RNA sequence: AGGUUCGAAGACGAUCAGAUACCGUCGUAGUUCCGACCAUAAACGAUGCCGACCGGCGAUGCGGCGGCGUUAUUCCCAUGACCCGCCGGGCAGCUUCCGGGAAACCAAAGUCUUUGGGUUCCGGGGGGAGUAUGGUUGCAAAGCUGAAACUUAAAGGAAUUGACGG
């Protein structure tokens, strides 16, 4: 019962579109939620980080909206957060989880030595920064877990991350830095440059001009 | 005024690197440099560099290749033993797998790896990643 | 909050400007932070500029001006509403108000 | 284009001349240095109709590099080149925009207003910074008719050939569509296009209301 | 990626960008990656295959965008020497 | 109080406190 | 720009630069060459002299010290030392 | 900023004792004048006699008498 | 005082008139004797306004181009964009006064000594610029 | 020494519920000069110094350099005054997704978890308190150095919404 109503949306609808990372290769934006869960379905775990009650004040008292920071991601390499302020906490919720699936992001995992297997860790320590929350990921051998702040390792374990020291830094109790912070700090892994993506890069056709034939037939 | 002319070079070429500049130009140029870059360059983070030569210190011009995070220095040349070696290395680098820290040793400028493999210590001088 | 990059006064490369007393109550103000209004006015008023004419003695007499530089204190200016509290961007611009020739 | 066959004619220097389109302002963007061959006595600077004929080649080339003709969307907010844009857009298959861009056309998918095309060309970035903004918003490529103290924040594919006149933007606009119909398979290199070049020039509405009437006394006497 | 077995352990392979080296991520959305069409050398025409060219939302942010696609182009032939 | 009229009341009681200490 | 030749800059920008900011440095001033009229000797000259220099089989002066360049007395020729 | 030589450690460590003086814990640990203000004398637990009931209003919000002994 | 129409007249004065054109005319009764079978109107009074807003509408748009649409107006404008070249081109004058330093630039790109170029005795003085703050 | 004006203290007239005030009239010390003390200011850019690097633009001050022309005398160049540029050192300004920051904002308050150019001073929740005491300087006023007992769960900063404003 999906209508969509985008060029990538209606590729990925009709099965021109195979991967995720076909679309992050290009960093084609995510516009509408039903794009992610047709790749990534019955896989994506949830979770309410928390419900903060944000109230603005008026001539007749003040008013209370509630703002929700849900996290979602398979236990695979994807991690999303999302923030939404609403009047009732179920739509709140509704819209944070629809949020937190627009802003889902790949992850990058490394080896803290010896690469044996499947990656366990960070590529390398990144820093990611919110507010005054300043929160570093390192990476960590094989079975240490994720030794972190309840909020940040409930982020990185649903990131897909197995083992990885934190070091936060700032005002942690602010939930909603403090998890923007870790979310930053996931999300420029790729951003980073290591030597073994030196290699010069091979450019091939974005879907946009690969399936351009197909999208003047259906999507006019 | 100018007491760490490595300190001065590298901070030069990080921020013409974070600029996004394809040359940069480091006016006082040193053996200490050249060293340090010539071991940059066999580890490819960096281009050929040109020394322009004046008949005071001369200049350099290095080609920026792109893929360097920072080369930054360690300004008092604390004496490394190869048993603390480890403890610098997991202090000042990004990771295990890459990055490399360069100290002055009694057998020349050179990485933290061949100081190891060659077994032998010395003065802290940089690091790059 | 620092309300004004330049602390709402023209001093930049000096230790101590010279007071100047506002022309309204006699305020000691420093001289670059006085508001300063130069006003040209007609001798006579424009309803007796015509009464004047018909009464002189001279036929092209021009009225001669009347020159008058006026100081004011920040607190007179805005009570005398020469000067208006201004919005958070509004205070960035110094174009001063059109003359309104037409 | 390195070309011989793609190289400026004493036709199109004559064009270039008649129209302007090489006596730019008073200013000078420095990221716009690198195509001004001199400064007048004027203070007026002189842009060098190679480089510009070089950078419109190359606008044509990543104009027709893409197969659906109307992926490439022309704005001109500025009545000095709505007519420009429109007569391309009818040439060469493009999707016209003219006068007031709504914000969120790229960016905001409920309304049906909105489009996502493949490249943009803009005849003014000053004019036209609300679409070059939110170009960058949905990664958009950028061709811009830029003038010497045009700013190229999101600009790709700038050419160096003036904002200003309407004779220069009607020429500009003009030359842009010949050099594309012709890399495409419409145009045989050969003879000259039939489209004048008047056709894509902005008139004042104090000469769209005296010139018919002229030519009507014209044509009756 | 490339664990000594030697599997390619790494989901993609980000583009840089083809001025300042620089990785290209998923959520920066003021990238580019565009297509230069090359012509025939005789008559002047599309001939269907392309070069491509992609930039990094840093510097077509800070302006270096047409200097660098000027540069690209130069440098791999489109446009002419004595430019 | 202004904080330059409490600086004024420590002097005074500073006088008065010395003023009795030198009275011994 | 970001790809500035800094190793071959243009002599125009190289001599509009100070003498320091040089790629070498460069001296701005030079000899000359000066003949005074009635005199067959030819006298070498710092371009920027400051002192009054004096022909030695004559009582005159050849350039009047300034804040920048010996400004030459007027009717004496002069000419550049190997440029 | 701070010194960075190499025998610079005298100044270093003459600071960081100069300013270990301007925290609470520290000044409290060691001047001994708190030593000498606590009746316990740095003693967890001490023994005394009942000289008297007592009844200690709480503080502004709250409202009861609290039970005490002086002792 | 106190005689503002609303969203609903206008919009549907513009709407029935965009779309009855020809039948509509400037008076108002049989603008509002035509409203009663072109639309529903739920009253009498919502009716009249909408017909005296429409006249006044059609007055301005036989006088003026009003930003509603109208098929007359459209082909008009139409004629005179896509059409009325002149059977001279503009771009083709028989001299071109040519700055000096246009043509060194011409000569370098090698289009130097062309017979429909007159070269203008350059300006001397060099005072362009505004006067640099009031007076 | 000098003391015209202004004007702490003081006097009076008003105002006020009171009015030791704000307003008005007068007026001492002072304010001026010379010599000797004091060493404090929101002594402020509430922002250490030296050095390097990292955007753009238009001005301005000084010095130097280079150019169409106009102007001053003279017969011409110099030399002044304008005009268009370049360089260096300044006082600043506008703009910028350089970057930083809690933000206001800052091209420095940037080049900081990717943390190390050299070096000096200095802060450690709010009060008690810049207090007590000791020392020391000073003619004095006071300056410098400088606690503790005890008390307290906040005190503060920047922004947002509202309420209120003689
Ligand atoms: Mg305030
Ligand atoms: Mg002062
Ligand atoms: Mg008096
Ligand atoms: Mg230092
Ligand atoms: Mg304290
Ligand atoms: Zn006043």
């Amino acid at each position: 019962e999906w209508m969509p109503v985008t060029k990538l949306g209606r590729l990925v609808k009709d099965m021109k579109i195979k991967s995720l990372e076909e679309i992050y290769l290009f960093s084609l934006p995510i516009k509408e939620s039903e794009i992610i869960d047709f790749f990534l379905g019955a896989s994506l775990k949830d979770e309410v980080l928390k419900i903060m009650p944000v109230q603005k004040q008026t001539r007749a008292g003040q008013r209370t909206r509630f703002k929700a920071f849900v996290a979602i991601g398979d236990y695979n390499g994807h991690v999303g957060l999302g923030v939404k302020c609403s009047k009732e906490v179920a739509t709140a919720i509704r819209g944070a989880i629809i949020l937190a699936k627009l802003s889902i992001v790949p992850v990058r995992r490394g080896y803290w030595g010896n690469k044996i297997g499947k990656p366990h860790t960070v590529p390398c320590k990144v820093t990611g920064r919110c507010g005054s929350v300043l929160v570093r990921l390192i990476p960590a051998p094989r079975g240490t877990g994720i030794v972190s702040a309840p909020v940040p390792k409930k982020l990185l374990m649903m990131a897909g991350i197995d083992d990885c020291y934190t070091s936060a830094r700032g005002c942690t109790a602010t939930l909603g830095n403090f998890a923007k912070a870790t979310f930053d700090a996931i999300s420029k892994t790729y951003s980073y440059l290591t030597p073994d993506l030196w290699k010069e890069t091979v450019f091939t056709k974005s879907p946009y001009q690969e399936f351009t034939d197909h999208l003047v037939k259906t999507h006019t | 005024v100018r007491m760490n002319v490595l300190a001065d070079a590298l901070k030069s070429i990080n921020n013409a690197e974070k600029r996004g500049k394809r040359q940069v130009l480091i006016r006082p140029c040193s053996k200490v440099i050249v060293r340090f870059l010539t071991v940059m360059m066999k580890h490819g983070y960096i281009g050929e560099f040109e020394i322009i030569d004046d008949h005071r210190a001369g200049k350099i011009v290095v080609n920026l290749t792109g893929r360097l995070n920072k080369c930054g220095v360690i300004s008092p040349r604390f004496d490394v033993q190869l048993k603390d070696l480890e403890k610098w290395q997991n202090n000042l680098l990004p990771s295990r797998q890459f990055g490399f820290i360069v100290l002055t040793t009694s057998a020349g400028i050179m990485d933290h790896e061949e100081a190891r493999r060659k077994h032998t210590g010395g003065k802290i001088l940089g690091f790059f990643f | 909050t620092k309300k004004r990059r330049n602390n709402g006064r023209a001093k930049k490369g000096r230790g101590h400007v010279q007071p100047i007393r506002c022309t309204n109550c006699a305020r000691c103000v420093p001289k670059d932070k006085a508001i300063k209004k130069f006003v040209i006015r007609n001798i006579v008023e424009a309803a007796a500029v015509r009464d004047i004419s018909e009464a002189s003695v001279f036929d092209a007499y021009v009225l001669p001006k009347l020159y008058v530089k006026l100081h004011y204190c920040v607190s007179c200016a805005i009570h005398s509403k020469v000067v208006r509290n201004r919005s958070r961007e509004a205070r960035k611009d110094r174009t001063p108000p059109p003359r309104f020739r037409p | 284009g390195a070309l011989d066959v793609l190289q400026m004619k004493e036709e199109d220097v004559l064009k270039f001349l008649a129209a302007g389109t090489h006596l730019g302002g008073t200013n000078l963007d420095f990221q716009m240095e690198q195509y001004i061959y001199k400064r007048k006595s004027d203070g007026i600077y002189i842009i060098n109709l190679k480089r510009t004929w070089e950078k419109l080649l190359l606008a044509a080339r990543a104009i027709v590099a893409i197969e659906n003709p109307a992926d490439v969307s022309v704005i001109s907010s500025r009545n000095t080149g709505q007519r420009a844009v429109l007569k391309f857009a009818a040439a060469t298959g493009a999707t016209p925009i003219a006068g007031r861009f709504t914000p969120g056309t790229f960016t905001n998918q409920i309304q049906a207003a909105f489009r996502e095309p493949r490249l943009l060309v803009v005849t003014d970035p000053r004019a036209d910074h609300q679409p070059l903004t939110e170009a960058s918003y949905v990664n958009l490529p950028t061709i811009a008719l830029c003038n010497t103290d045009s700013p190229l924040r999101y600009v790709d594919i700038a050419i160096p050939c003036n904002n200003k006149g309407a004779h220069s933007v009607g020429l500009m606009w003009w030359m842009l569509a010949r050099e594309v119909l012709r890399m495409r398979g419409t145009i045989s290199r050969e003879h000259p296009w039939e489209v004048m070049p008047d056709l894509y020039f902005y008139r004042d509405p104090e000469e769209i209301e005296k010139e018919e009437q002229a030519a009507a006394e014209k044509a009756v006497t | 990626m490339q664990n000594d077995a030697g599997e390619f352990v790494d989901l993609y392979v980000p583009r840089k960008c083809s001025a300042s080296n620089r990785i290209i991520g998923a959520k920066d959305h003021a990238s580019i990656q565009m297509n230069v069409a090359e012509v025939d050398k005789v008559t002047g025409r599309f001939n269907g295959q392309f070069k491509t060219y992609a930039i990094c939302g840093a510097i077509r942010r800070m302006g270096e965008s047409d200097d660098s696609i000027l540069r690209l182009a130069k440098a791999d032939g489109i446009v002419s020497k004595n430019f | 109080m202004r904080a330059k009229w409490r600086k004024k009341r420590m002097r005074r009681l500073k006088r008065k406190r010395r003023k009795m200490r030198q009275r011994s | 720009p970001l790809a500035k030749d800094l190793l071959h800059p243009s002599p125009e920008e190289e001599k509009r630069k100070h003498k320091k900011k040089r790629l070498v440095q460069s001296p701005n001033s030079y000899f000359m060459d000066v003949k005074c009229p009635g005199c067959y000797k030819i006298t070498t000259v710092f371009s920027h002299a400051q002192t009054v220099v004096l022909c030695v089989g004559c009582s005159t002066v050849l350039c009047q010290p300034t804040g920048g360049k010996a400004r030459l007395t007027e009717g004496c020729s002069f000419r550049r030392k190997q440029h | 900023g701070k010194c960075r030589g190499l025998r610079t450690a005298r100044k270093l460590r003459s600071h960081r004792r100069d300013q270990k003086w301007h925290d609470k814990q520290y000044k409290k640990a060691h001047l001994g004048t708190a030593l000498k203000a606590n009746p316990f004398g740095g003693a967890s637990h001490a023994k005394g006699i009942v000289l008297e009931k007592v009844g200690v209003e709480a503080k502004q919000p709250n409202s009861a008498i609290r039970k005490c002994v002086r002792v | 005082m106190g005689r503002v129409r609303t969203k609903t007249v206008k919009k549907a004065a513009r709407v029935i008139i965009e779309k009855y054109y020809t039948r509509l005319g400037n008076d108002f009764h049989t603008n509002k004797r035509v409203c009663e079978e072109i639309a529903i109107i739920p009253s009498k009074k919502l009716r009249n306004k909408i017909a005296g807003y429409v006249t006044h509408l059609m007055k301005r748009i036989q006088r003026g181009p009003v930003r509603g649409i109208s098929i007359k107006l459209q082909e008009e404008e139409r004629e005179r964009r896509d059409n009325y070249v002149p059977e001279v081109s503009a771009l083709d004058q028989e001299i071109i006064e040519v700055d000096p330093d246009t043509k060194e630039m011409l000569k370098l790109l090698d289009f130097g000594s062309l017979s429909n170029l007159q070269v203008t005795q350059p300006t001397v003085g060099m005072n362009f610029k505004t006067p640099r703050g009031p007076v």
